[PDB]
This record gives C-alpha cells, sequence and structure tokens, in this order.
C-alpha cells in the first residue's frame, strides 16, 4: 500500500521494501555486479557502459 | 608459504592483467623457481614408481 500510494505523489523515488530476514543477507538477491574500468577506459564511457 | 602457490597466483595474475596490456608492450617472466621444484617433486615421483 505504501508502495503503490506514492508512485507518483511526489517527484522523490520512494520505494518500501521489507527489511532483510538477517542482517548481512540479500534475502531475495541473486546477483551483484561491479562493472570497472580495467584499462583506464574513462569515466563517461563507464557510464555509456 | 608454498613458493608454488605464490607462482601460480602471480602468473594467473599476470595472464590477467596482459588482457587490456597497452599495444606495443608484452609481459616477460625471465627468472623463476617454481618450476624446479615441480620438476624435483615429480622425478622422485617416478622415482619411486
Amino acid at each position: 500500500d505504501v508502495n503503490s500510494s506514492m508512485a507518483n505523489s511526489t517527484e522523490g523515488e520512494t520505494m518500501a521494501v521489507l527489511p532483510p530476514a538477517i542482517d548481512e543477507l540479500g534475502t531475495f538477491s541473486g546477483f551483484s555486479l561491479r562493472l570497472q574500468d580495467r584499462a583506464n577506459l574513462g569515466m563517461p564511457a563507464l557510464l555509456a557502459a | 608459504a608454498n613458493a608454488v602457490k605464490t607462482a601460480e597466483g602471480v602468473r594467473a595474475k599476470i595472464e590477467e592483467l596482459k588482457l587490456n596490456l597497452p599495444e606495443g608492450m608484452e609481459f616477460s617472466i625471465p627468472y623463476d623457481t617454481a618450476p624446479f621444484v615441480k620438476i624435483s617433486i615429480e622425478k622422485v615421483i617416478h622415482t619411486l614408481l
């Protein structure tokens, strides 16, 4: 209800989430990945990536 | 620290780092000692057999 009600009331990106069951645990988070510049490519190119 | 594992890690890291190496440069590993210990152990295994 909180997520749906404030979908467009305010400009801010508002999202409510059920806390994790274990403090250090994604609970449903399947994968986390760091896309990093390995060749000094540059920040703009990294953001385009 | 065992020498073979450290040498194997260094070699793997260099091989990974060469993938994005600037053109006109190449990696060279002129001096190492892990190969000799690996040969020595293999020969002693052969003698045991």
